[PDB]
RNA sequence: UGGUUGAUCGCGUCGGAAGUGUAAUCUUGGGGCUUAACCCUGAGCGUGCUUUCGAUACGGGUUGACUUGAGGAAGGUAGGG
RNA sequence: CAUUGGAGAGUUUGAUCCUGGCUCAGGACGAACGCUGGCGGCGUGCUUAACACAUGCAAGUCGAACGGAAAGGCCCUUGGGGUGCUCGAGUGGCGAACGGGUGAGUAACACGUGAGUAACCUGCCCUUGACUUUGGGAUAACUUCAGGAAACUGGGGCUAAUACCGGAUAGGAGCUCCUGCUGCAUGGUGGGGGUUGGAAAGUUUCGGCGGUUGGGGAUGGACUCGCGGCUUAUCAGCUUGUUGGUGGGGUAGUGGCUUACCAAGGCUUUGACGGGUAGCCGGCCUGAGAGGGUGACCGGCCACAUUGGGACUGAGAUACGGCCCAGACUCCUACGGGAGGCAGCAGUGGGGAAUAUUGCACAAUGGGCGGAAGCCUGAUGCAGCAACGCCGC
C-alpha cells in the first residue's frame, strides 16, 4: 500500500477476517451438528442442537458476522426440520 | 446524509448559487433532489430567495444545511422558525429601485434648464 | 475591425451618396478605378449585394455584425427589413448622427468610442450600443465643449431630426421618444433586397 | 380492523394473449400482440411477443386465449402468471 | 388487404384529468455584466410514457343478418387446350 | 376561421427536349496547414498509443475512546512534572466505495422512457418507543532476544480502552396456534396465546459529546419488466443447466443462482446463432420540415483502473492512489529475496496533420474527520499557454 491509512486498513481487515471466519465456522459446526442429529432421528438431541444452533445464529447476527436475514433464514430451516422430525 | 447546500452557476468571477437539496455524495454541480431557492451574492444587498414551505419540510425531515445555507436561513427567518433561536432574522434589504418612464417624462418637460444650461454651454464655447 | 479607407470610392462603386453632399461625387455615374465607364450587366446577386453593401458602408458595420443583425431581425416578428433598419438606426452612433450632434456617422463613432457620451447616467464607449426606448443620451460634462460639438451646435438648425428623437442641442441631450419605424428611417436602400440576399 | 395504508394501489401489468406452447409442466407460452404505428411510414403494424406464464395445475391448452398478470421472477424465463382463460378454443 | 348492414366490446383512434419528462441546452418574456458574446430568472418546449375518466364515426375483435363480389348446381355452347 | 417556412448554376447535342450522374454557391467543426497578426470579454484545448512513464502532489482526520511522551510549550539544578495546552509512532472510531479520470470492453434490461418488488438492502442524518446490566481474558505501542543486505520476520516479558469475549435483561427474529379485515397467485395486515432466542460504552476543559435496540422518515443502491434506438443471409440452424417441474442449499433478495431427481424442452426466415462496428442519453451540427450526421465541453446512467482471475473488510466495493495469485513489464538486491502500476493534477518519452503550466490558493462553493477551534481537499476557485471558437473594440 501507499497510504498509511491503507496499511492500517489491511491490518484491521486481516484481524476482522480472522474474527468473522471463526464465528462463521462455529455457526457451520453447530448447524452441521443439528443436521446430523436430525438424520440420526433423535428427538432430544435434535432439539438441544437446534436450540444451540438458533441461539448461535442470533448471536452472530448481533455481532454482525452475518446478516440478520441470513440468521432468520437458517433458523427457519432448522426449526422446520425439527418440526418435521417431531411429526 | 441529505444536505441543503449551494450549487454554483454563472460565469467566471460571477457566481450565482442555487439553494438545492441533495445528498452529500453527489458532486457539487450535479443532479439535485429539489431546488429550493437562489442566492446572488455578487449583487448589492445579496439576493436571497428561499422557498419557506420546502425548506421547512426538508429541515423537518432531517436534511443537514451547510454553513452558508444556515446563514441564508437565518436571514430569511427560516432558521428561527425551525430550531427556534434568538437571532435578528434580518429579512433581506431590497437592492433599491431605478425607473425610466418617470425620468423620461421629467426630462421631456425638464426643457427649461435643459436648453438653458444649453445656452450656458453656448456661453461656454464663447469661453472655450 | 473598422473601415478606415476612403468613403467616396465606396459611394462611387455603390452608385449612391453614402454620406454628405457637394463633393467629389460629381464623378458619381461611374465606380472608382480604371474600368469605371463601361456598361454593366448587374445580375440579381449584383443588385442584392449592392443593397447590402450600401447599408453596410452607410452604417459603418462589418459583415459578421451585420449578419447577426439579420438573424435578429429575421427572428423578430414583423417585416424583416423593417426590423433590420430599426436595429441599425437604434445603434448609438447612428442615434448621435440622427440627433445631429455629429457631422457624420464616422464622427459619431469617433466621439462615442472616445467616450464623450453618457447613456441615461452611465458612460458608454460602444458604438454598437443599441439604444432602447425612453433612453436619455447625454454629452459628457467634461466634453461639452468639443470642437465637433460646437460645430454641430452651430449647424443643427439646417439638419433635420427624425420624429422619434428629441434633441436639446445646447444641452447635449437626446431623448428617445420611441424606437423608429420604417416610415421614419430615411429610404436610401432596399432592405427587401438585403433580406432576399441573405436567403441564398 | 385498522390495517395500514390499504389498497396497495400499485397495480401490476396485465396482458391478454394466445397460448402457443403448453408442453412443459406448470408453464404456458403466451403470444401477446400489440398494434403500433410504424415510426417512419405511419402504418399500424402488429407487434407480437412471446411471454412465459406460470399455469398451476396445467389448466390451459394450445390455442386458448388467456389473461396473464406479471409477477416476480418464477424461473429463468417465467415472469407471468395465468389469471383466467377467456376463450377455450380447444 | 376487405362488399352492404344490426348489436356489442372500446384494442387502434379521438377528448379531458393526474403523474412523469432533473438541471443545463433550445424558443420566448424580464434582469445583470459600459454593449455584445456570456450570465441569472419566469414561462414554454420536453414532440412521449403510465394511470384514470369519457366519446363510438372509422379500423379491428366478438356475434347475427343480406346477396351485389366470389364459388357451385341445372341447361345451353365455341375451340390448332 | 392562414402561414413564419422551401432560390439554384454548370456540364451529353450541330441545335432541341427529357432522363441522368458529376461539380459548385450555404452552414458547421474538440480540427490541421499556409500567409498574416493589435487588444479585451467569455469559452474551449491528446479526437492518434486503454502506448510505456522519471519527479512532486492528488485522503485523511480524531487526545472530549486509549496506553502514553519521540518533538515543540509551560513549570523546576541537566533532567524532571504527563504536569496544562500540545503531540510523532501505536491501538481504536469514522472516512478511504465519495470527489477526480478514461471510453478499452459491451448489440446487453448497458442506455432512454414508463412501471413493479406481496422478492429487496440502506452507515452518517431526522423522528418516535424501550434501554444503557454483570463479569472476564488478551494484545499493538513499549521492552528484550534471534534472524535479514533489504523488505522486514519470529520468540520472551509488559500494558489501556468506546479494542475483544461469558452472562442477565429487551420486540415487529425462528417455530406454532386462535381470531378480525382483506389483496394480485405466492398472500398483506390488525389482535391475542404458546414456545425458543437475540444488545450496549463510556467520556468531558462540566459547556459537552456519545452507546444498544424496536417502528417510521429521508437518502442511496439492487433486481424484474413493457416499449424504443446499428449493420450483415456471400452467417440457417442455436442451446443440454440448456427449457420447465419437485425437494434441498444459498443470498439482502426473486431466480437453474446452485444442487439432486424427473420430464424434453427453449429460441429461429417477423432473422435465432455467427461476423462487423459501437459506450448510451440529455444534447450538438444541418435541414422549411420530415429527416440525415454526431455523442467534445457541461449533465445523467454504465463500464473499466498494467493484463487475467479471485475474494477479503465493510452499511455500501469494476475496491484508480487496497490485498492475494498468475502473465507481461520497470526497479532494488549482499542473489537469499524484495518493490511498483499517471485512463488523478502538472509533466516526460513516443505516436501523430494536431492539442497547454512539473502555476497560485483553500479567500468562495462542495466533500472527509473533529464537540469545537481546526486539519485535509491537483474537487473547485483562479492564474499561465495557444486567433482554437464566439463576441466586442
Ligand atoms: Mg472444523
Ligand atoms: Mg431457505
Ligand atoms: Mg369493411
Ligand atoms: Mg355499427
Ligand atoms: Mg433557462
Ligand atoms: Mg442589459
Ligand atoms: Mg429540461
Ligand atoms: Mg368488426
Ligand atoms: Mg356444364
Ligand atoms: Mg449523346
Ligand atoms: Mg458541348
Ligand atoms: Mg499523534
Ligand atoms: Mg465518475
Ligand atoms: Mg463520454
Ligand atoms: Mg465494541
Ligand atoms: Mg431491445
Ligand atoms: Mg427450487
Ligand atoms: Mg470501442
Ligand atoms: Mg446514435
Ligand atoms: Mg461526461
Ligand atoms: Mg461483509
Ligand atoms: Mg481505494
Ligand atoms: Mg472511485
Ligand atoms: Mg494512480
Ligand atoms: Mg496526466
Ligand atoms: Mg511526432
Ligand atoms: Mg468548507
Ligand atoms: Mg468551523
Ligand atoms: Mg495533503
Amino acid at each position: 500500500p501507499n497510504i498509511k491509512s491503507q496499511i492500517k486498513r489491511v491490518k484491521t481487515n486481516e484481524k476482522s477476517r480472522q474474527r468473522n471466519k471463526a464465528v462463521k465456522s462455529a455457526l457451520r459446526t453447530y448447524v452441521r451438528n443439528f443436521r446430523r442429529a436430525a438424520e440420526a432421528g433423535d428427538v432430544e438431541a435434535a432439539t438441544k442442537a437446534a436450540r444451540v444452533a438458533n441461539r448461535q445464529l442470533d448471536k452472530a447476527a448481533s455481532k454482525g458476522v452475518i446478516h440478520k436475514n441470513q440468521a432468520a433464514n437458517r433458523k427457519s430451516a432448522i426449526s422446520k426440520k425439527l418440526n418435521s422430525l417431531a411429526a | 446524509a441529505t444536505k441543503i447546500r449551494l450549487k454554483r452557476l454563472g460565469k467566471i468571477r460571477t457566481p450565482h448559487y442555487r439553494v438545492v437539496v441533495m445528498d452529500s455524495r453527489a458532486k457539487r454541480d450535479g443532479r439535485a433532489i429539489e431546488e429550493i431557492g437562489q442566492y446572488h451574492p455578487k449583487a448589492d444587498p445579496s439576493v436571497i430567495v428561499i422557498d419557506s414551505e420546502r425548506v421547512q419540510y426538508w429541515l423537518g425531515v432531517g436534511a443537514q444545511p451547510t454553513e452558508a445555507v444556515v446563514a441564508l436561513l437565518k436571514r430569511t427567518g427560516d432558521w428561527q422558525k425551525f430550531t427556534g433561536d434568538t437571532s435578528p432574522s434580518g429579512v433581506k434589504p431590497q437592492p433599491e429601485r431605478p425607473n425610466k418612464d418617470d425620468l423620461f417624462n421629467a426630462a421631456l418637460a425638464e426643457a427649461d434648464e435643459a436648453p438653458r444650461e444649453a445656452i450656458t454651454k453656448k456661453s461656454e464655447g464663447a469661453a472655450a | 475591425a473598422r473601415y478606415t479607407g476612403p468613403l467616396t470610392k465606396k459611394s462611387r462603386r455603390l452608385g449612391t451618396d453614402l454620406v454628405g453632399n457637394d463633393k467629389s461625387f460629381e464623378r458619381r455615374p461611374y465606380p472608382p478605378g480604371v474600368h469605371g465607364r463601361g456598361r454593366t450587366k448587374d445580375s440579381e446577386y449584383s443588385l442584392q449585394l449592392r443593397e447590402k453593401q450600401k447599408a453596410r458602408y452607410a452604417y459603418g458595420v462589418l459583415e459578421k455584425q451585420f449578419r447577426r443583425y439579420y438573424e435578429e431581425a429575421d427572428r423578430a416578428q414583423g417585416k424583416t427589413g423593417d426590423v433590420l433598419l430599426q436595429i441599425l438606426e437604434s445603434r448609438l452612433d447612428n442615434v448621435v448622427y440622427r440627433a445631429g450632434l455629429a457631422a457624420t456617422r464616422r464622427q459619431a463613432r469617433q466621439m462615442v468610442s472616445h467616450g464623450h457620451f453618457l447613456v441615461n447616467g452611465k458612460k458608454v464607449n460602444i458604438p454598437s450600443y443599441r439604444v432602447s426606448t425612453h433612453d436619455i443620451i447625454d454629452v459628457r460634462e467634461k466634453s461639452k465643449d468639443l470642437p465637433p460639438i460646437v460645430i454641430a451646435r452651430e449647424t443643427f438648425e439646417t439638419r433635420d431630426v427624425p420624429a422619434w428623437l428629441e434633441v436639446r442641442p445646447n444641452k447635449g441631450r437626446i431623448l428617445v421618444h420611441q424606437l423608429p419605424t420604417r416610415d421614419q428611417i430615411v429610404i436610401d436602400v432596399n432592405e427587401q433586397a438585403i433580406v432576399e440576399l441573405y436567403s441564398k | 380492523m385498522s390495517e395500514n395504508t390499504a389498497e396497495r394501489t400499485t397495480r401490476r401489468k396485465v396482458r391478454e394473449g394466445l397460448v402457443v406452447s403448453d408442453k412443459m409442466n406448470k408453464t404456458i407460452t403466451v403470444m401477446v400482440e400489440d398494434r403500433v404505428k410504424h415510426p417512419l411510414y405511419g402504418k399500424v403494424m402488429t407487434k407480437s411477443v412471446r411471454l412465459k406464464a406460470h399455469d398451476e395445475n396445467n389448466e390451459a391448452g394450445m390455442g386458448d386465449r388467456v389473461r396473464i398478470m406479471e409477477t416476480r421472477p418464477l424461473s429463468a424465463t417465467k415472469r407471468w402468471r395465468l389469471v383466467e382463460i377467456i376463450e377455450k378454443a380447444k
